[PDB]
């Protein structure tokens, strides 16, 4: 028995995360063009126990062999995990988002976004049916400035790797989505 | 000295070029939950030539910072410290070309290729690219909005003038913009 096309989904999937991405990008950019100079930032990267992101506890492939070696199940269910772990923290960034000359920027927006990618992935596990697997979201453990710069570098970062993953998954499941 | 760039051109390599005595780069990444691995030196002082590192697939990862440091006989001349997904800025699309779309003015229809590194077929990689032309003898561009499509058509072009292209690309969300295509002269046919 056949099966549907997975192209218009992946298409509305592959919007949103780079709606999300977009948005991560540019509020990260506009936060650090204001409050951190890059003398911050390094001693910021040098120090893991300010820059190193709580999601990060989730296991994720780190280079072009790596993630072309996972499935696509484990790569959504990466996605699926990185996802699930912004829906509280993103209520963190409320004022970020809010001083922020928004384009669309605000904790709610980027949550609705959440909530619909969330279920988009869902949707596309069970048609393209470890610690991965039985691994559940990274909870958010928590000045005001390095805690915000942090929230917003970790949250760049995150979205870079769904969008990224996503797209991985589609290139293999949707005939010639990536070539010609 | 100063650090000039750093760049990865396909998100799986990257290079820094700088502009006393003889200068070494030391790097380092974070590798694990701490930088807990201690500083080597550059370990390709030729491949992207004079003044320059390069950092193969080998030691080239992404979403982990790393931090490059210049060290001349006096001390640290230069520190910087990024992840490669940072640093992203594909080269320039080839292979650039025209044709007519389909008598003062003409359509045309501009068409170009891809890096050669970049993996946009497996997903890796994401391009969008900027056109600008102009008419030869002009100095300024008039720029497109970004696309992601490799052919783009160019409307209402005089014949009686010729005209220049470029395209340039980057990595959608990522990046900056890399370097321009080398141009693309064009020169409509013109019924007396």
């Amino acid at each position: 028995f056949p099966t549907i096309p997975l192209s218009r989904l992946f298409d509305n999937a592959m919007l949103r995360a780079h709606r999300l991405h977009q948005l991560a990008f540019d509020t990260y950019q506009e936060f650090e063009e204001a409050y951190i100079p890059k003398e911050q930032k390094y001693s910021f990267l040098q120090n893991p126990q300010t820059s190193l992101c709580f999601s990060e506890s989730i296991p994720t492939p780190s280079n072009r062999e790596e993630t072309q070696q996972k499935s696509n199940l484990e790569l959504l269910r990466i996605s699926l995990l990185l996802i699930q772990s912004w829906l509280e923290p993103v209520q963190f960034l409320r004022s970020v988002f809010a001083n922020s000359l928004v384009y669309g920027a605000s904790d709610s927006n980027v949550y609705d976004l959440l909530k619909d990618l969330e279920e988009r992935i869902q949707t596309l596990m069970g048609r393209l049916e470890g610690q991965i697997f039985k691994q559940t979201y990274s909870k958010f453990d928590t000045d005001a400035l390095l805690k915000n710069y942090g929230l917003l570098y970790c949250f760049r970062k995150d979205m870079d790797k769904v969008e990224t993953f996503l797209r991985i998954v589609q290139c293999r499941s949707v005939e010639g989505s990536c070539g010609f | 000295p100063k650090f000039t760039k750093c760049r990865s051109p396909e998100r799986e390599t990257f290079s820094c070029h700088w502009t006393l005595g003889p200068i070494q780069l030391f790097y380092t990444r974070r590798n694990t939950q701490e930088w807990t691995q201690e500083w080597k030196e550059c370990p390709d002082y030729v491949s992207a030539g004079e003044n320059s590192c390069y950092f193969n697939s080998s030691f080239t990862s992404i979403w982990i910072p790393y931090c490059i440091k210049l060290t001349s006989n006096g001390g640290t001349v230069d520190e910087k410290c990024f992840s490669v997904d940072e640093i992203v800025q594909p080269d320039p699309p080839i292979a650039l070309n025209w044709t007519l779309l389909n008598g003062i003015h003409a359509d045309i229809q501009v068409r170009w290729e891809a890096p050669r590194n970049a993996d946009i077929q497996k997903g890796w990689m994401v391009l969008e690219y900027e056109l600008q032309y102009k008419e030869v003898n002009e100095t300024k561009w008039k720029m497109m909005d970004p696309i992601l499509t490799t052919s783009v058509p160019v409307y209402s072009l005089k014949v009686d003038k010729e005209y220049e292209v470029r395209v340039r690309s980057k990595q959608r969300n990522s990046g900056n913009y890399g370097e321009f295509s080398e141009v693309l002269y064009v020169t409509l046919p013109q019924m007396s």
